[PDB]
């Protein structure tokens, strides 16, 4: 068997004309590799684009075109329309089953909208309290959430998610700082802060 | 109108046995074949198996040999995936893809069946907090928290109340996960009328449907 390697990120603008290119840890790829192009999409959503070095898949917008690039493999993407952002995987045949390579998260604005929320009742009442802040609207989907009580920032207790695309090409996730019934009691106020794009946007409670 | 589906997530006991199903429709199930993948969590994308339905041709890779199984129901169109000796390293989502030959295959894919190899949520209302009105809308949200395994379904009013309804990405902390889920209603409509935010744990078989009130 052999290893398979893509460049783990390529960057993009609309328009522009990016290729991807594959190669193996065996040699050269040549056309018995059968190279297969797959784009992945949020939430394990697969799709064929090239196959076979340079078939593309049944209904499929002619700016993919696969080819061999010298002793690699390419796809070749010639006008990024937005909708190209995804991880692109190749899989080589190796004699008896493919192997994958572990995909390209091509790349090809707005700030961000926070929402607080105290802890709930029932919940306080079992001497736990966690305060949700739920960051939207932003886009590049790339944020650093901090948190800050009484001014002074928060390390141990915040859990971040990953930015999930709202399909409206924008961005949202959610920090929480779970503290106990105590401490919420015991502050003064307690502030949902997040970085993006060099400016920084903040929300707080009491 | 071509399209592969797969059986929902499931929790598997380690040392124990899963058959994944993969039905498909919208062409000549006999004349395609059938390839199964899976991923592991941060390893990338691993094949299993092949099956050609039509002479019930099956092609393994020597890794799963003895512990993978596909069968095919021609008459009901659906191909089977029996995977024996669950270990922890088997959690993955394991995904059909159809193909015809090494030049025509993998163009159509399925959702992918998510395997974990049981502790229902608590769910808590947020009502506003800050009662003064952000502007004609308000929003109410509802904490999931603590639950095992993934994933839960929350829904707004039973489905009724299905415009801006935000549902995050959940977050892990000790084996158990937490998510949030929202919904904007403008101003007017609470708390004249009952929101119910509805939570279901497919793995526990449990159901609450919380009022959210102020």
């Amino acid at each position: 068997q052999a290893v398979v390697t893509q460049e783990s990120a390529l960057t993009t603008s609309p328009g522009e004309t990016v290729t991807l290119t594959c190669r193996s840890s065996s040699g050269a790829i040549t056309t018995s590799h059968y190279a297969n192009w797959i784009q992945e999409k949020p939430d394990h959503l697969f799709t064929g684009l090239i196959s076979g070095t340079n078939n593309r898949a049944p209904g499929v917008p002619a700016r993919f075109s696969g080819s061999l690039i010298g002793d690699k493999a390419a796809l070749t993407i010639t006008g990024a329309q937005t909708e190209d952002e995804a991880i692109y995987i190749c899989a080589l045949w190796f004699s008896n089953q493919f192997i994958f390579g572990s995909g390209t998260k091509v790349t090809v604005k707005s700030s961000p909208s926070v929402t607080l929320f105290p802890p709930s009742s029932e919940e306080l009442e079992t001497n736990k309290a966690t305060l949700v802040c739920t960051i939207t609207d932003f886009y590049p989907g790339v944020v650093t959430v901090d948190w800050k009580v009484d001014g002074t920032p928060v390390t141990q207790g915040m859990e971040t998610t990953q930015p999930s695309k709202q399909s409206n090409n924008k961005y949202m996730a959610s920090s929480y700082l779970t503290l106990t019934a105590r401490a919420w009691e015991r502050h003064s106020s307690y502030s949902c802060q997040v970085t993006h794009e060099g400016h920084t946007v903040e929300k707080s409670l009491s | 109108e071509v399209q592969l589906q797969q059986s929902g997530a499931e929790l598997a006991r380690p040392g124990a046995s899963v058959k994944l199903s993969c039905r498909t429709s919208g062409y000549s199930f006999t004349t395609y074949w059938m390839q199964w993948v899976r991923q592991r969590p941060g390893q990338g994308l691993e094949w299993i198996a092949a099956i050609y339905p039509g002479d019930d041709d099956a092609r393994y890779t020597q890794k799963f040999k003895g512990k993978a199984t596909l069968t095919a129901d021609r008459s009901s169109s659906i191909v089977y995936l029996q995977l024996n000796s669950l270990t922890s390293e088997d959690s993955a989502v394991y995904s059909c893809s159809r193909g015809r030959s090494l030049y025509y295959t993998m163009d159509y894919w399925g959702q992918g069946t998510s395997v974990t190899v049981t502790t229902p949520p608590s769910v808590y209302p947020l009502a506003p907090g800050s009662a003064a009105q952000t502007n004609s809308m308000v929003t109410l949200g509802c904490l999931v928290k603590g639950y095992f395994p993934e994933p839960v379904t929350v829904s707004w009013n039973t489905g009724s109340l299905s415009s801006g309804v935000h549902t995050f990405p959940a977050v892990l902390q000790s084996d158990l996960y937490t998510l949030s889920s929202s919904v904007t209603v403008p101003s007017s409509t609470w708390p004249s009328e009952t929101v119910t935010c509805n939570v279901a744990h497919p793995a526990s078989s449990t159901k609450v449907d919380k009022k959210i009130v102020p």
